[PDB]
């Protein structure tokens, strides 16, 4: 009855989870304070300055030694993640567990790594990195700032996550006392921030698509832009859809579509014959090839 | 409104808009904006002067 | 459907062999996968998201160019009726599904190298007998030919009927409003690529209109002030990145249909196209229409490279010949801006500023490309970017005639 | 009375996010 | 080796390293760390390579002469971001400032929108697109009823 | 195809292959020795068939178009047909990536770019390949939240290193069809190549270094940077008086 | 008039207050201006029901001159402008600004 019920009803969901959206920051590397800076209160007063005493969150790490490390989705505000991540610890730790995917389990010690199987483990970790980054860069509400440090452009206010707002736009820093951070941030170009352009199709509606600049690494950006490119590849116009449905019913039940603006639809519902052939063959390989298997079919 | 503290007993300096530290003493012109963002320092290093 | 095609292989720019290394083939058509619909698998919405700025394939057009050169070494069956091998690699089957190293027991004959080889579908009967599955070859061969026929930009075809748009196309376009050009180009390529279609199909007419609208807006004739049935394209600001366009529908005044059906062939006369996504997408999108419907008429030989003179089934100089126009983006942009001012969309002061911005932008593209060429001299054995001369960036071409055509095309 | 209305939350959020302290205690203040 | 009579080159193409910072104002010997590291090498595998680096200081300090043994053959120092960031200047230790190369779209006057150096270097501040796709159901596309 | 009374055209076997016979030395072998064949049969009763043939009747004034119009109405109300399309796409991506992964661990294979080839990979036994393939398959299952059997069955013979799909049927006259099923152009596979290319330059960001390691006593008193040596390395291999230890 | 005088590129109105500092108003910013004017009028004249709300609640408040039109299938467009008649409050208001 299980097989028969399975073969008879296709409305059993179990479809691949295609639509995943991120409203946070399209980055996978986190700037990290590794070695904290010392607090001086008797001698050498004034050599260091913390943004804490100004009630401000520094846009950059301010420890004695700072590092760039790979941490997937560390700023991923929004939808729930794919469910697999890559989180390297700072280089002051082992960071070996990230390379024991294969050929390690019963063989090497807990505190080692397999030097003879390095290539495979590295490849798999990169694969996990890639899969974890497959999201859609969703837009979010923009707004102008009425403060003094405005640049004339609107920015993306991360309501409920103010620390994101501080991190997103290093250009909006407030700089006293010319520290090494200040000596760099002071060179920031004024208007390289916030919304750059948008596609405003319907009056009073949310922009269908927007272009802006913010904190975002190139590699993750390249990944996600490919991901949407893939999604577009499996989408067709409603006219195609209705024609396909009509044909499937041997031109019985000839329905049609309304004619009006459909601004930002997306129907990833199609593929190529080669994929269909591939899946068909693969499905046959999965099942047994005896008379007891084709009978429910 | 960045100031530049200096070691070895040299008294501090202020960043000219040409991006060159200058001595505090003398004459200065403050746009409203820089004051609104650097009042905390101004209250401690310029105003006393 | 369409049971026949004709083609032409690439030209060697003085070099003795086709210009690609094993790594190019291994990366761009490896894994024993089907190479027949891969042209958009390495494109995206904009240059910023792509690794087109450095290393191998350091240009927008680079990958597709190499693909065309690669195909020229294996399309022998449509020239001599036999599958062959080149440098130890050949097709796995008579259906030309994919490539693989030659078998050790019964190798096929080694291909004798040649350039600008004319191609006929009829030379390889099994193709027609397996048309239902070998259909994707038709599109790519056409694309390769349309590029091989010209130096600088590839060639594509335009046409506008005397009738209004059919309702079906209208509804389809109304669902493509906010889409950037690159995504649109993919769907057109995807559509015609994977299974045979008749020219009397709704999508075919749909894409045909898109090519028309894109050009009309490119020349600036189609604007917020004046639109084709309500549609037109919007271009990004030159101050940031003008290499972007999106579809728009608007309540502006609708242009009248032409007094008689208009049509012509087009190409970019300047090397800028090699690193400009709107040119690449527009060409590919337009070429997709001709792929499914075939060439309406022979192309005029008058303004084509030497190897393109009198190619059978492709070029001609007789009566039944359609002229081909060409343009340079910089003069085109100036014309587009001028049209905007005359329509009253902008002031004269703005028009001057736009020209300065666009010229500055174009200069960067030229400076990048010219530096990139010396980084990849063609004598190295692979051609990531098509060769050119410094003066080629300054050619005005037939730009004046081009805008004149749009003038007559959207009255 | 005179008319006022609150700004939109997004405006307020950004404004409140940037308010450095007016007076800060440091040992070197002339 | 500890006697200063021998010099060893351990050949290994790639590996995982580990750092251990130390105060340059006190005596130190790196030998125990290395000896511990050797004490965990099996035919099966090895632990990550350790290293010792002094914490950079903001004032001219008096450094105790200490002994080191391990160092690399190349410049594997790309993950370093900055040193003494919250300070006016780094006096003694290695002085790393924020390199502009990773922020072309923030400080370069000649930056153009839509550029990068992805295959060679990673830039942290760029420009990107965002979308607002809707996902209509099938019945949201057409008149679903009998036809 | 339905053959009819043509003795030479009777189809004896329908066969499928999980492995490319070209890799192993089976280029010119009987198709039955290289592809697995199906086997199924349903015994039908002639009596029931005869009655059905002779006892067929319908409504007096049936209009087929109308009747089928009502009948098929509920069957096209949902996205049911489209889920299989989506699964097919994911299957395509998973298959290509798995093949790409395994090949890059072998010394060579299905001709695929090998950006990471500088790294070490000693074990190339089929057991390693099977473990790798399972890892990839499980990773995809987690990422896209699938539950059924994806990419499984390929490892049925226990050697993914030569996994390849093909189908064929055999006629009594000795004729063979032998159709191939290569995968289509994936997207993820290209991105993964780009990632690996990037990694080979930015490996330091993953706590991974490159090059050799030196051990020299040095009683320094000033700055000391082991990760960024300023002087040239001493006694590079092959230099004067440098010795290479024996292999034991 | 009020919205036009706060976006320094907008609909053409005499601008006596341009000497005053003001960041250019976006679509959202102008809505608040539109609301306040709306409320002030309804308070002054004691009006119930909507008076001007649609301009603030939907679409871009940066209006120039209202117009309505219908589109015929033949491609012809019929557009009817509605320029306002002579206002009186606007005149004295501009006078107040000037002084």
């Amino acid at each position: 009855s299980k097989h028969l019920s399975a073969y008879l009803d296709s409305a059993v969901a179990n479809g691949p989870e295609l639509i995943v959206e991120d409203t946070g920051l399209c980055t996978s590397f986190m700037l990290l304070d590794n070695i904290p800076s010392a607090h001086l209160t008797k001698e050498l007063i004034g050599f260091t300055w913390f943004m804490q005493m100004y009630q401000m969150t520094p846009p950059l790490p301010e420890g004695a030694v700072n590092r760039i490390v790979c941490m997937t989705n560390w700023a991923s505000l929004g939808d729930e993640g794919r469910g697999l991540e890559v989180r390297l610890p700072p280089p002051t730790d082992s960071s070996v567990h990230a390379y024991k995917t294969v050929l390690s389990r019963g063989y090497i010690d807990n505190a080692q790594f397999n030097p003879l199987a390095l290539r495979s483990n590295v490849l798999l970790m990169l694969l996990q990195f890639t899969l974890s980054n497959l999201k859609i860069n969703k837009s979010s509400t923009f707004t102008s700032d009425v403060t003094t440090i405005t640049s004339g452009r609107m920015i993306r206010a991360f309501e409920g996550r103010p620390e994101l707002l501080a991190l997103a736009y290093p250009g909006r820093a407030v700089l006293p006392t010319q520290t090494k951070n200040a000596q760099f941030l002071s060179t920031a170009i004024a208007d390289r921030i916030g919304r750059l352009d948008r596609a405003n199709l319907i009056g009073g509606e949310v922009s269908a698509m927007v272009e802006c600049m913010e904190l975002c690494d190139a590699l993750t950006l390249h990944i996600r832009e490919t991901y949407v490119m893939l999604l577009r590849s499996m989408h067709q116009d409603p006219t195609q859809i209705v024609q396909i449905v009509n044909e499937c019913a041997n031109n019985l039940l000839n329905s049609t579509i309304p004619i009006s603006l459909r601004p930002t639809i997306l129907c990833p519902w199609f593929a190529s014959s080669e994929d269909l052939r591939l899946q068909q063959v693969m499905h046959l390989v999965n099942i047994s090839s005896n008379t007891a298997a084709a009978l429910p079919l | 409104g960045t100031i530049v503290p200096r070691p070895d007993g040299l008294e501090p300096q202020l960043i000219d808009d040409g991006n060159v530290p200058r001595d505090i003493a003398g004459d200065w012109v403050y746009p409203s904006d820089v004051l609104q963002v650097s009042v905390a320092v101004f209250c401690d290093y310029v105003w006393p002067m | 459907a369409q049971r026949q095609f004709f083609g032409l292989t690439y030209n060697f720019y003085g070099q003795p062999a086709p210009l690609f290394d094993l790594n190019d083939l291994q990366e761009l058509a490896g894994c024993y996968a089907r190479p027949w619909t891969s042209r958009f698998s390495h494109l995206a919405i904009s240059t910023g998201s792509l690794p087109v700025w450095s290393a191998r394939y350091p240009s927008v057009a680079s990958r597709n160019i190499i693909v065309n050169t690669l195909l020229g070494a294996h399309l022998n069956p449509f020239a001599g009726g036999q599958v062959t091998s080149h440098q130890g690699i050949t097709w796995r089957d008579p259906v030309l599904s994919s490539l693989a190293p030659v078998p050790a027991i019964q190798p096929p004959p080694v291909w004798a190298v040649a350039e600008n080889v004319p191609l006929d579908s009829n030379n390889y009967p099994t193709y027609v007998l397996n048309l239902s599955s070998m259909w994707p070859i038709n599109q790519d061969v056409h694309i390769m030919t349309m590029w091989a026929l010209s130096d600088q930009g590839p060639i594509y075809h335009l046409e506008v009927p005397v009738d209004p748009m059919p309702a079906a196309t209208t509804a389809a376009l109304m669902a493509y409003i906010g889409v950037p050009i690159a995504h649109l180009a993919q769907t057109a390529y995807r559509f015609a690529g994977q299974l045979p279609q008749s020219p009397d199909s709704t999508m075919v007419s749909t894409i045909r209109w898109l090519s028309a609208i894109w050009f009309g807006s490119l020349t600036g004739r189609l604007n917020r002030s004046r639109t084709c049935n309500g549609f037109y394209f919007e271009f990004a600001k030159p101050a940031l990145n003008p290499d972007q366009a999106v579809l728009k529908w608007n309540d502006g005044a609708r242009a009248a249909p032409p007094a008689a059906a208009q049509s012509s062939y087009m190409r970019c006369i300047s090397p800028h196209w090699q690193h400009q996504i709107v040119e690449v997408a527009g060409a590919l999108m337009s070429q997709s229409v001709t792929a499914v419907t075939g060439l309406p008429a022979l192309i005029d030989e008058a303004t084509l490279p030497a190897w393109s003179q009198g190619v059978a089934n492709l070029t001609g100089n007789g009566q039944g010949v359609v002229p081909c126009l060409d343009y340079n983006p910089v003069p085109m942009a100036a014309a587009r801006h001028l049209q905007w001012r005359q329509d009253g969309l902008i002031t004269a002061a703005q028009e001057a500023q736009l020209n300065n911005d666009y010229t500055a932008y174009a200069l960067t593209i030229e400076r990048h490309l010219t530096a990139m060429l010396v980084a990849n001299p063609i004598a190295a054995g692979r051609m990531p970017i098509q060769p050119f001369n410094a003066a080629d960036f300054g050619q005005a071409g037939q730009t004046a005639a081009a805008v004149a055509l749009a003038q007559a095309m959207f009255v | 009375d005179i008319i006022t209305r609150p700004t939109s939350d997004s405006i307020a959020a950004v404004a409140n996010a940037t308010k450095p302290a007016a007076v800060v205690s440091d040992p070197q203040s002339m | 080796v500890k006697a200063g009579r021998t010099r060893v080159l351990v050949e290994l193409g790639h590996y995982v390293y580990t750092l251990h910072y130390y105060d340059p104002q006190i005596s130190l010997d790196e030998a125990p760390i290395l000896e511990e590291w050797l004490s965990k090498i099996n035919p099966a595998g090895i632990p990550p390579v350790p290293f010792c680096i002094p914490i950079p200081q903001v004032y001219p300090c008096i450094t105790a002469r200490r002994v080191h043994y391990a160092f690399t053959s190349e410049n594997n120092n790309d993950s370093l971001f900055s040193t003494n960031a919250a300070s006016i200047d780094t006096a003694f230790g290695e002085n790393a400032a924020v390199s502009p190369l990773r922020w072309p779209g923030l400080v370069d006057p000649n930056y153009r929108v839509g550029t990068n150096d992805l295959p060679n270097r990673i830039t942290l501040y760029n420009s990107l697109y965002r979308y607002n796709f809707t996902y209509p159901t099938l019945d949201g596309i057409m008149y679903v009823r009998s036809a | 195809p339905f053959t009819r009374l043509v003795q030479n055209d009777v189809i004896t076997n329908v066969l499928v292959a999980r492995v490319d016979p070209a890799q192993r030395g089976d280029a010119a072998v009987d198709i039955r020795a290289t592809h697995a064949t199906f086997a199924a049969a349903l015994p039908v009763d002639p009596a029931a068939i005869v009655v059905a043939m002779l006892c067929g009747q319908t409504e007096t004034n049936l209009i087929p178009s109308h009747h089928y119009g009502k009948a098929f109405a509920p069957l096209f109300a949902s996205n049911a047909m489209f889920t299989r399309n989506q699964r097919a796409v994911i299957t395509r991506e998973a298959f290509v990536c798995a093949r790409s992964a395994v090949a890059q661990c072998q010394d060579a294979g299905f001709l695929v770019p090998r950006p990471l080839d500088a790294l070490r990979q000693f074990d190339v036994t089929s057991a390693a390949a099977a473990e790798i393939m399972h890892a990839v398959n499980d990773a995809f299952k987690t990422a896209f939240d699938l539950d059924g059997a994806l990419l499984d069955g390929l490892a049925l013979y226990g050697d993914p290193r030569i996994a390849d799909l093909s189908a064929a049927y055999l006629q009594y006259g000795g004729n063979v069809v032998r159709e191939h099923v290569p995968p289509g152009p994936s997207h993820i596979h290209r991105t993964l190549q780009q990632v690996e290319s990037t990694f080979m330059a930015e490996m330091n960001l993953f706590n991974v270094a490159r090059g050799n390691l030196y051990l020299v006593q040095t009683a320094t008193n000033g700055n000391w940077s082991p990760m960024a040596p300023v002087a040239a390395p001493p006694f590079v291999r092959g230099g004067p008086n440098v010795r290479v230890v024996g292999r034991f």
